RNA sequence: AAAAAUGG
RNA sequence: AAACUUGAGUGCAGAAGAGGAAAGUGGAAUUCCAUGUGUAGCGGUGAAAUGCGCAGAGAUAUGGAGGAACACCAGUGGCGAAGGCGACUUUCUGGUCUGUAACUGACGCUGAUGUGCGAAAGCGUGGGGAUCAAACAGGAUUAGAUACCCUGGUAGUCCACGCCGUAAACGAUGAGUGCUAAGUGUUAGGGGGCCCCUUAGUGCUGCAGCUAACGCAUUAAGCACUCCGCCUGGGGAGUA
């Protein structure tokens, strides 16, 4: 995604300002991303390549969900039904 | 964004007819958003090698800036239609 | 990832020991400065200093070599591991060199050596042999 | 020795600076060895590419 | 850089 | 249960790259085709022959058709998890490194079962077809020659979409982390005065230590801890 739009995403997510490294900001960037990559390879779908590093992010997202969930579950639910992620 | 595109007009062009391209092409690289900084002509120079038998070619460059590249995939269609222009190159930055 | 702490630092130890180092600048831990304070009782190296710096602070062990430059450590080795943990009783308390050496156990009485346990008359976690 | 990039202190190579390119380029053509001609590797990539582009654009020759 | 097998 | 920032991520400033997918454009050469000139061979081998040519070949000059691969740059150079990636241009897109220390505050490592990618050959449907070339056919060699050599030549080699899932898929060396002399080259950075320091790679030489030896040696095959996979004489057999 562009600089832009990702500074817009962490100023949507972020807990307080000058908050850039949240659980919360950081799963939705990556929310971003993998829809990009997603769109990305729904046009070039043999790039095998591309898709690895769509799956890291994807892993990497799932983790950063975990954490949530297991140190704030009302944070969890309400960044997932706001992300649409579930 | 960025491009320059660098074409070549065949050594055998009238000047009417070269002056008539090179506007419509310049027009061609204008319509889609893109706005062209600036386009100039390097004159009629040597070819290092015989293209299409001509071993001269009118030189054109043309600089424009857009947001997509529209404007540059009209020009390449149309320039690769055209039995006028002999080659044609755009370069990003 | 770093899995034991214990096991760095006597291997560090070793390696200093080999390459025959004078100090030794590890992160520091209670149960490590517990550790040193030990091997310096015991005389198995020559100094111990504690720099309560930012993030963990640092142990600095300055080793201890005989006439010679014979070395005073001959080796240490972790007994009880992440992977497998290991307990022994009062009675059951090993004797590391058939005395010669000392075993470095953690017990609810602090950590001591095995000399200690046995006197006291306690068990615990059996941290290291150090001969 | 030294490279004349580094040495003039420019960062980029124009397609388009034919005189420059003959500098670099052989008797018949062909781009000489960067242990030849001294340039570094990093602007090395950059020339033979600008090398490459005048050749299709027919500023220089294959041949 | 033609071809020249085998031997309880 | 509560705090911390070193691990792990995020922000900001930079860097390089044959990393991947899809279109487009070039030049060299090979093949074939059409003409002009011109004639007794060309081709090939150790030597020959098959073959092509005299119905005019081969050579030579001009043009046309088509497919495939990208000379020079090019380098124990670069990128990628591996397989692999080398003409150029544009579009989409993955990862890595360097410097700050705003930010989260252990969110980490490994990984059975799973799920994906995976050279070449091969298979299916459709397309394409220059070159090369299993099979095959001649010609040679030979005691024989179901070969090596020669002349051809089909699948295939190419493309799209599926399948197959194997290689000496190798560094015959699982992943993560920390510690342990040095000398020297190279790639991408950074800091300080041509020189010094430093981060991450990529090579060579070399202590301690390790090894049956050969050798490894801060890119360990050394010293340690975590997890996984795997071995237990040869054959039978990677078979039933
Ligand atoms: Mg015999």
């Amino acid at each position: 995604i562009s600089q832009e739009r990702k500074n817009e995403i962490i100023k949507e997510y972020r807990v307080h300002e000058t908050d850039t490294g949240s659980p919360e900001v950081q799963i939705a960037v990556l929310t971003a991303e993998i829809n990009a990559v997603n769109e990305h390879l729904r046009t070039h779908k043999k790039d095998h390549h591309s898709r690895r590093g769509l799956l890291k992010m994807v892993g990497r997202r799932r983790h950063l969900l975990n954490y949530l969930r297991s140190k704030d579950i009302q944070r969890y639910r309400e960044l997932i039904k706001s992300l649409g992620i579930r | 964004r960025t491009y320059e595109v660098m074409y070549i007009v065949r050594p055998n062009i009238e000047e009417d007819a070269k002056k008539a391209l090179v506007e419509r092409f310049n027009g061609i690289l204008a319509t889609e958003g893109a706005e062209v900084l600036e386009a100039k002509d390097w004159g009629k120079r040597r070819l290092a090698y015989e293209i299409n038998d001509f071993k001269d070619g009118f030189y054109n460059i043309v600089r424009v800036k857009s947001d997509n590249n529209k404007a540059t995939d009209e020009f390449q269609r149309l320039a690769k239609i055209s039995d006028d222009i002999i080659r044609y190159m755009v370069i990003r930055e | 990832t770093m899995t034991d702490p214990i096991a760095d630092m006597l291997t560090r130890v070793r390696n200093a020991n080999m390459v025959r180092h004078e100090k030794l600048e590890l992160p520091a831990s209670n149960i490590k400065k517990e550790i040193a304070e030990i091997l310096k009782s015991e005389g198995f190296i020559k100094n111990v200093e504690y720099v309560e710096d930012d993030k963990q602070g640092v142990l600095r062990l300055f080793l201890k070599y005989g006439q010679n430059d014979e070395r005073v450590i001959t080796g240490l080795k972790r007994i009880s591991k992440p992977g497998l943990r290991v307990y022994a009783k009062a009675s059951e308390m090993p004797k590391v060199l058939n005395g010669l050496g000392i075993a470095l156990v953690s017990t609810s009485e602090g950590v001591i050596t095995d000399k200690e346990a046995r006197k006291r008359n306690v068990g615990g976690e059996i941290i290291a042999y150090v001969w | 020795k030294v490279c004349y990039f580094t040495a003039n202190g420019i960062t980029h190579i124009d397609y388009k600076d034919t005189e420059l390119l003959k500098r670099f380029i052989s008797e018949r053509g062909k781009i000489l060895p960067r242990r030849v001609t001294g340039t570094s590797a990093k602007y090395q990539r950059m020339l033979t590419t600008a090398i490459k582009r005048s050749r299709h654009m027919a500023l220089l020759p294959y041949v």
